[PDB]
């Protein structure tokens, strides 16, 4: 069909080659903009859109703007573009290269050889049956977090007020 | 991990009532006196660290570590017991429970075998 | 930073590995080593250093990167078999990565090389908790999927952390390295014989965090840290001197004393495996990991190195503020080998 | 040292969110319940070890129920052999506009 | 499996060789293992959508949460190293590796 | 790859010299990129040439003496057609080391080699004829 | 290998009333129509296999069918007054028309004269009689295996006890 | 589909106003022009450093805020389950750890933000 959900899979990908090459902390915020909208729509093609808008907001929309506050920090005269260094663009060639041949065994059909077999085929195929009454298997499948699932929300509780305080013991020491 | 895990039994409580029909330890086991010592000499080493006139000082306290240590000794020593106990049952119920994979061998006597003799030399 | 905060941090620390040590479902465990690690490196950041920070950051940048990988590698199990119970792992190439994010937590290596460096980096207090408490977590887990393991991976880390517990550790003055390559040895111990028989594991654990303890209240109790500012302590309290000659022999499992007593239980259970060869290697490098322990020995309490003038002074002074806990963690980590058998209290 | 305080005091407080079924709420099946549901009645007393021998199959069919993997590579196998008969074949017409829109 | 959940594996690899090729001011790990996180959350959130196994439908957010929570933490830390020197890995104090 | 290992070992006993002879080879090859790998990551060569240097100089190497302790092995075997007993590798195990002894261009490190590198080799035979488990599975 | 019923066993003449219309008048449906329907999910939640009901989801089928031509002999333009109401809402909801309801549900409560059931009706669960068995075992499955014994007996003391190495007791 | 369609017309508009934008007004750019706004004066130095901690002293905290609302959000739909006693403990929980946390900082004067 499309292959949309797939080769949104391959741009998310490059967008870690062009991410996990390391040009400036800036341009790497581009990358996981770029990862991070490409990811919600690949997690949106399956219809858990709530998660999806989840990390199109609680994480673009939260660290890598607090990340567009690190550099204000960091920054250091003449930051590199992905260009400016042999070993950055040859990184990120480097990280092409490899996904290309991915794609290539993609076009060869065979399941991967790589780690672990995949079994190839289009994204469709593992779909089954979406049917139910008037919601969504989501809804009431995250709903059950807070009634259902008391103990997790108890310790997240903990963990991030404790955080807050880790925050201060790091921040006050200065 | 063995034992653990096995059928039956609950987890956190420290000493089974399956136990209890064990003999208790009688109160001077030697291993339990030892406990005894062990406590006395920690309790005399808790004056030499902190100066102290040793031994005749706080004889007090020394007395409370010797009580103590002797004291969870002797918990210790009766799980102790129950542990090896229990081994040993559940090792005899299994060779009841596959006689064919423990053999009953014929026991031939020396006259009946030969053995190669190494003269030394 | 006050007591009331500090002393919330250690207790949800203890919190942050309990849960490690009581829940069942995996995505508990990983948020167990989690709310760990953030409790854990405020607490490094006491009284604060231009050195104590950047120790923080390599402990938690290798913390942090193994927690990664370890999520990683449940979420791969949990692809190939839709469970989230401990059990067995059901693909050997997801096995094999929790097995290096745990052996990154143990610190063992060659994923070691952070430990000795943190531990420089932090005062002795932070530093005796790091080694022992750090160490039950991840040992934890260890202990539940020790039903499959895959031996060779587990057996070659585990020897190899012992050969670097070595030779790292013939080389440095400042006594908290060297703490630091005794327990980066240990570790080799223990996890070793992990996948033959795990109580043998604990017991060892046991010693090993009764001897840390015993150690690191020593030097806190002289306040000792190179190996010169130990030398003098021989005149000023010469019984402490005098009492960490024996520690050390129990680390150096001198057969009377009680460290011997895990080694000796050990080379026991492999040898129920056959897999004669690899005890012997071990325990033969075991005292190559001693002689430090003995040239440690010598510039404390056998010999006198010779003391400054102004300690005269300080003769008058009383140590002070107690701490209520060592002396019996000095003789249970010392005597007790004619107590072996209890091991199997531990089943 | 796996302590299970929640089991010895009852808490369940994690239990539940284990496995596929389990109560989940409004009902919801697993997509997968089935396999899983058998598979774990043939585990109990069996624990852990001969539980790898026997209960093999049904492990398998559950497998298969969650990657659908064999299931894929036979309609691959199809759908690739449809392509050396595609000039020697036409394939079906209705497809196209059969009764599958009378069907309902 | 099917080849997406491979590509994203693959994008996990490339967000720790990242992490670990590990170069210059450190501020780039941050990201490298943010984006690690990410990797990890997607490819959650993909199979809990895909067996209807709906109680995990909670798990990838919890997970986001301390993920990102350490991360957040991650940050503080750097303020310090770089409050001493406009931040670079190139400048370690510890001896001894 | 274990595969690898498992295509040496199956020499047979010692015939056809060069058939194993590069498989020593191959696994003195494998040895000598790993201890440069490590090297390179843990000594920054500096001037990445200097780097390739460096790998060219242990590949060559260990590979190097892979090749003359695997032939000398076999060759060992077809000669004295004892063959089976551990000396028969140990000749070549002493002259691994002075292939080792060359390179260095030291009559000590290359004395100490033979000794050592041909004790171990000994042993290695030795535990093939055993079936020593070095790795022994839980068993228990 | 898998058996199936033939194309042409399954067929059978479709119900083809639209949606919007057809729940118009669904809500008497449920009230009239039942027997038939009820048994068959009872047949279905039985066994799963959908095979092995496929027959009563015929019958449910031309018991449909006899309910609309029930209907359009008698109510029909009060009835197409009415579900033209509501098909023009794409939400399909019920508050938006209501009143023709009313001239809907009056012809039919005289003219062919039975209630409309109340709201809070049709949702209860409902006790059905069947013939045909309860299947034995609905997931096929196979032998549960043999369990490990529980055996036990009483603890004597350990033989010697503790009897690792030089220990004697 | 739908919305791809509308998010690759809108990107598609605002770059041809781009390209208009520039290709068009057709003149002389040249240096001097191009430097720097600096209010007149040349400027002492290109940007460095702002350092504060009293940036991150508090968009920290909003980091750890934003975490919470993402769990704030399930909360309209958990609000229909079944057994709300079980839920609304929970339901007014987090938020007094929120308050709570806020709280903490209120008063360690970690909060000078500006
Ligand atoms: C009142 C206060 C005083 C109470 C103490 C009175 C005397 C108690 C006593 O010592 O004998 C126990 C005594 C009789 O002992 P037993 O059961 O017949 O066995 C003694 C044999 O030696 C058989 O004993 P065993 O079978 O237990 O053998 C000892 C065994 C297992 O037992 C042990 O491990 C203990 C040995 C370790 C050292 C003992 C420390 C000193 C005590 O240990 C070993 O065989 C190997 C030792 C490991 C060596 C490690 C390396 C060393 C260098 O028990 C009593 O009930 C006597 C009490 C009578 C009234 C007391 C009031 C008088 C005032
Ligand atoms: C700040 C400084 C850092 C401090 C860090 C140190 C912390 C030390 C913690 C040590 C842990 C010990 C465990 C004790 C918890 C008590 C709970 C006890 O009742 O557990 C029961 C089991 O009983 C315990 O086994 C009792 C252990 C008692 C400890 C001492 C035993 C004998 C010591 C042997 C060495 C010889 C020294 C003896 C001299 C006195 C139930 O557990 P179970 O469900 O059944 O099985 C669990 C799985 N296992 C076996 C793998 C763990
Ligand atoms: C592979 C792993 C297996 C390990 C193989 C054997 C390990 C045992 C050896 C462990 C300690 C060996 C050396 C450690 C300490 C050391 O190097 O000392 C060298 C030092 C040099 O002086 P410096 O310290 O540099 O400064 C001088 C200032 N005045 O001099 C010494 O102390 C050397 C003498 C002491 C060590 C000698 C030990 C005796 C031989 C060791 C093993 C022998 C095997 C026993 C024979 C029986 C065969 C089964």
């Amino acid at each position: 069909t499309m292959y949309i959900a797939f080769i949104l899979s391959t741009i998310f990908v490059i967008g870690f080659v062009g991410f996990s090459s390391k040009p400036s902390p800036i341009y790497g915020g581009l990358g996981l903009i770029v990862s991070g909208g490409v990811g919600c729509g690949i997690v949106l093609n399956f219809g858990g859109s709530f998660l999806g808008l989840m990390v199109f907001l609680i994480y673009l929309g939260g660290m890598l703007v607090v990340f567009g506050y690190t550099t204000a920090m960091a920054t250091e005269m003449y930051p590199e573009v992905w260009v400016s260094n042999k070993t950055v663009f040859g990184a990120f060639v480097s990280g092409l290269m490899m996904e290309f041949c991915m794609v290539y065994y993609a076009l060869k059909e065979e399941e991967v050889e790589i780690i672990f077999k995949f079994n190839g085929l289009g994204d469709w195929v593992i779909y089954d049956t979406g049917d139910s009454g008037f919601f969504s298997e989501e809804a009431m499948g995250i709903a059950a977090l807070y009634s259902y699932g008391t103990w997790l929300v108890i310790v997240t509780g903990w963990s991030l007020l404790i955080g807050v305080v880790v925050i201060m013991e790091i921040t006050r020491g200065n | 991990t063995m034992m653990s895990g096995r059928p039956g039994r609950v987890p956190l409580q420290f000493l089974p009532n399956e136990a209890r029909s064990l003999p208790p330890p009688k109160l001077t086991d030697p291993r339990l006196v030892y406990m005894g010592f062990l406590g006395y000499c920690s309790g005399l080493i808790d004056n030499a660290i902190r100066r102290r006139p040793v031994v005749s000082a706080g004889l007090h306290r020394q007395l409370l570590y010797v009580t103590s240590f002797v004291f969870f000794g002797y918990y210790l020593l009766k799980r102790q017991d129950y542990m090896y106990a229990l081994r040993d049952h559940d090792m005899f119920a299994y060779v009841k429970s596959h006689p064919e994979d423990f053999p009953e061998k014929d026991k031939k006597t020396y006259g009946e075998i030969l053995e190669e003799f190494h003269p030394v030399r | 930073m006050n007591p009331i905060i500090y002393t919330t941090l250690i207790m949800t620390v203890m919190s942050g590995t309990m849960l490690v040590m009581i829940s069942s479902h995996w995505l508990l465990i990983w948020i167990g080593f989690e709310m760990n690690l953030l409790a854990m490196i405020p607490v490094l950041m006491k009284n604060f250093n231009p050195r104590a920070t950047e120790a923080a950051t390599k402990y938690f940048l290798t913390q942090a990167t193994a927690s990664m990988m370890l999520m990683m590698a449940i979420i791969i199990n949990l692809l190939y078999s839709g469970q989230w119970t401990i059990t067995k792992m059901f693909n050997p190439v997801a096995m094999t990565m929790m097995t290096m994010a745990l052996a990154m937590k143990l610190g063992l290596s060659p994923f070691h090389f952070w430990v000795p460096e943190v531990t420089q980096g932090i005062s002795l207090q932070a530093g005796l908790l790091l080694l022992t408490w750090q160490k039950l977590a991840p040992l934890s887990v260890l202990c539940q999927i020790s039903q499959s393991i895959n031996p060779n991976l587990m057996l070659t880390m585990a020897m190899l952390s012992i050969l670097i517990g070595g030779w790292g550790g013939l080389n440095q003055t400042q006594l908290r390295k060297i703490m630091a390559y005794s327990s980066i040895a240990h570790m080799g111990w223990m996890t070793a014989v992990l996948p033959y028989n795990t109580t043998m594991t604990i017991l060892n654990l046991l010693i090993y965090i009764t001897m840390t303890l015993a150690m690191f209240m020593l030097l806190i109790h002289s306040s000792a840290t190179t190996t010169l500012s130990l030398s003098h302590t021989w005149n000023k309290m010469p019984v402490i001197t005098s009492l960490m000659m024996v520690t050390l022999l129990s680390m150096g499992g001198l057969p009377p004393l009680s460290g011997f007593m895990p080694k000796w239980m050990i080379i026991q259970e492999m040898t129920k495996n056959e897999s004669i060869i690899m005890p012997t290697l071990m325990a033969m490098t075991a005292l190559l990991n001693l002689y430090f322990y003995m040239r440690l020995a010598y510039s404390s309490s056998l010999t006198m190195f010779p003391s400054t003038n102004n300690m005269k002074m300080k003769w008058q002074f009383e140590h002070t503020k107690q701490m209520k806990l060592l002396p019996t963690m000095i003789v249970l980590s010392t005597l007790v080998l004619p107590m072996t058998p209890a091991l199997s209290s531990l089943n | 040292p796996f302590f299970d305080v929640q089991k010895r005091l009852g808490l369940d407080l994690d239990r539940w969110m284990t496995i596929q079924s389990a109560e989940q709420p409004h009902k919801i099946p697993g997509r997968c319940h089935a396999f899983e549901k058998e598979w774990i009645e043939c585990a109990h007393g069996i624990g852990g070890i001969r539980a790898e021998k026997e209960c093999k199959i049904e492990f398998d069919d559950f497998v298969e129920c969650l990657l659908r993997q064999k299931t894929m590579k036979r309609l691959s196998a199809i759908k690739r052999q449809r392509d050396k008969l595609i000039k020697e074949g036409k394939y079906t017409p209705p497809p196209h506009h059969l009764g599958k829109e009378d069907p309902r | 499996m099917p080849l997406v959940y491979m590509n994203i594996i693959m994008a996990f690899a490339i967000a720790l060789a990242g992490l670990l090729m590990y170069r210059s001011h450190l501020m780039s790990s941050l990201l490298c293992l943010e984006g690690m996180m990410l990797s990890l959350f997607i490819m959650s959130t993909l199979i809990i959508l895909n067996t209807h196994f709906t109680l995990a439908n909670m798990m990838p957010i919890i997970l986001l949460v301390f993920a990102a929570c350490e991360a957040a933490l991650g940050l503080s830390l750097l303020v310090m190293v770089s409050n001493t020197y406009g931040t670079d890995y190139v400048q370690n104090l510890n001896l001894l590796q | 790859a274990k595969t690898l290992l498992h295509k040496y070992s199956d020499i047979p006993e010692g015939t056809e010299c060069h058939r194993k002879a590069y498989a020593s080879t191959s696994i003195g090859g494998a040895t000598g990129l790993i201890v440069s790998a490590y090297s390179i990551a843990l000594k920054p060569p500096a001037s990445f040439l200097e780097g390739v240097a460096r790998t060219g100089r242990y590949t060559f190497t260990s590979a190097a003496i892979g090749a003359i302790f695997g032939l000398t092995s076999c060759i060992s075997a077809q000669v004295r057609e004892k063959p089976d007993d551990p000396l028969n590798y140990f000749i070549g195990g002493c002259a691994g080391g002075l292939t080792l002894g060359a390179r260095t261009r030291s009559y000590g490190i290359g004395a100490a080699a033979c000794a050592y590198m041909g004790l171990t080799a000994a042993l290695v035979k030795m535990g093939q004829l055993e079936g020593w488990q070095v790795f022994a599975e839980p068993k228990v | 290998i898998v058996e199936l019923p033939t194309l042409e066993d399954l067929k059978v003449q479709e119900v083809k009333v639209s949606s919007s219309v057809l729940k118009a008048a669904a809500h008497h449906y449920g009230a009239q129509c039942d027997k038939p329907n009820k048994e068959f999910m009872l047949c279905r939640w039985e066994e799963k296999d959908p095979r092995r009901c496929l027959e009563e989801g015929k019958l449910v089928n031309q018991c449909a069918l006899d309910f609309f031509r029930q209907i359009k002999r008698h109510c029909a333009e009060p009835f197409t007054e009415y579900w033209t109401c509501i098909d023009y809402s794409g939400l399909q909801l019920f508050r938006h028309c209501r009143k023709q309801q009313a001239k809907f549900d009056e012809c039919v409560l005289d003219k062919l004269g039975w209630v409309r059931p109340d709201l809070g009706e049709l949702s209860k669960v409902t006790k059905v009689k069947t013939d045909r068995p309860l299947p034995e075992n609905p997931y096929h499955s196979r032998a549960r295996p043999e369990p490990n014994p529980e055996a036990e007996g009483d603890l004597k003391p350990a033989k010697h006890g503790s009897r690792l190495f030089f220990w004697t007791m | 589909m739908n919305i791809m369609l509308t998010l690759l017309t809108n990107v598609t508009l605002a770059s041809l106003l781009v390209l208009i934008a520039f290709w068009l007004p057709q003149l002389n750019a040249y240096s001097e022009k191009t430097s720097p706004y600096e209010c007149g004066f040349d400027p002492m130095g290109s940007a460095r450093l702002p350092f504060s901690m009293k940036f991150f002293l508090v968009a920290i905290t909003f980091l750890l805020f934003d975490l919470e609302i993402a769990l704030l959000l399930p909360l309209p739909w958990a609000s229909q389950t079944n057994n709300l006693k079980t839920m609304l403990t929970m339901a007014l929980f987090l938020l007094i750890l929120l308050a709570a946390s806020l709280a903490y900082e209120w008063t360690q004067k970690g909060l000078e933000w500006a």
